[PDB]
């Protein structure tokens, strides 16, 4: 994830995309990381080799301890996608691929619908709707609303 | 040769007029949908675009989510051809420790 | 085999003398522009240079632009072949943080 | 490594406050559509600098 550490209203004090110390091998839907029960890991460090810390200036450090307003923003999530493989059944990782290229796709071509019938939780669920104006994304089965709230929720 | 546009295993006519998975002995049939043998099963009618090689645009073929040939992490309701699968991550934090850089 | 100098596709006599794309079942279809039948349907005719994979030299074949076989962001009235899919990416500085190094 | 300033110009900049910031060019891929598998991928070879 390239996350911000933002002072006060909007004042970015640095942006940090992670380093190898805060990369997540696999993150499965519903999951954290690291697992609940272990402990946070540790942002540090500006260097793409994790050397250098997040350093932060007098009039920043004065308005922090005052105001105590330090916001974590997530700009953007990098990660790659596992493809099946017919041949001999594994699941890979190609790092070529990345869910960037995917998610845009998915949310210009889905209706997307929040619930939180479930424990007032928000849960988003995108279900594949045609676009009238896109000669390719008509050739997709009609979707009723009944229908997408009986598969996806 | 039966037509497949999209390439991505399930025939053209099946995709449009719907269709099923269905284990028989121990091996998945790519069956059409029927009406009197499969509804009393409980197998799911399945309908997806046949020009799309994954009708939800999400990069798993309408194939691989039906019949299981995906990465099991997948969620039960996104393994239905019309319903996206695509991670949703974002980060908290849980606290923030600075030390003041002083001599 | 039809003539298709630019490789692209679309047939080059359909490129010059008009085209368009159509839905039938759900299926799409690569139609030569008919004037009793399309034009009713509401459908676009499209022009294009034959030997030209891409007519506004942007990296989306016309074939590409007009099915909608393309990258989804790019926007609708930039899907005519004729009309350039380019990004145009200025950054603007919200605002300047100075901090003077001083012991 | 810091984005250095030195002090005449630091001095001219909390006198006149005139910072802009010019945008010379852009580098970024262009994502293209896969005819076999239907995804889109971006080449890190081709960039719109081409285009
Ligand atoms: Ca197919
Ligand atoms: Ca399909
Ligand atoms: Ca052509
Ligand atoms: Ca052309």
């Amino acid at each position: 994830p390239t996350t911000s550490l933002v002072l006060g209203k909007n004042q970015t004090l640095a942006t940090i995309k992670a380093k190898e110390n805060q990369l997540s091998q696999i993150l499965a839907p519903n999951n954290y990381y690291p697992s609940k029960n272990l402990a946070p890991i540790a942002l540090n460090a500006q260097d793409d080799f994790s050397s250098t810390p997040i350093t932060m200036n007098y009039n920043q450090f004065l308005e922090l301890e005052k105001t105590k307003q330090l916001r974590l923003d997530t700009d953007q999530v990098y990660g790659n996608i596992a493809t099946y493989n017919f041949e001999n059944g594994r699941v890979r990782v190609d790092t070529g691929s990345n869910w960037s290229e995917v998610l845009p796709q998915i949310q210009e071509t889905t209706a997307r619908i929040i619930f939180n019938g479930k424990d007032l939780n928000l849960v988003e669920r995108r279900i594949a709707a045609v676009n009238p104006s896109d000669p390719l994304e008509t050739t997709k089965p009609d979707m009723t609303l009944k229908e997408a709230l009986k598969i996806a929720f | 040769t039966v037509p497949d546009r999209d390439n991505d295993g399930i025939p053209d006519s099946l995709e449009v007029e719907g269709y099923t998975v269905d284990v028989k002995n121990k091996r998945t049939f790519l069956s059409p949908w029927i009406s009197n043998i499969h509804e009393k099963k409980g197998l799911t009618k399945y309908k997806s675009s046949p020009e799309k090689w994954s009708t939800a645009s999400d990069p798993y073929s309408d194939f691989e989510k039906v019949t299981g040939r995906i990465d099991k992490n997948v969620s039960p309701e996104a393994r239905h051809p019309l319903v996206a699968a695509y991670p949703i991550v974002h980060v908290d934090m849980e606290n923030i420790i600075l030390s003041k850089n002083e001599d």
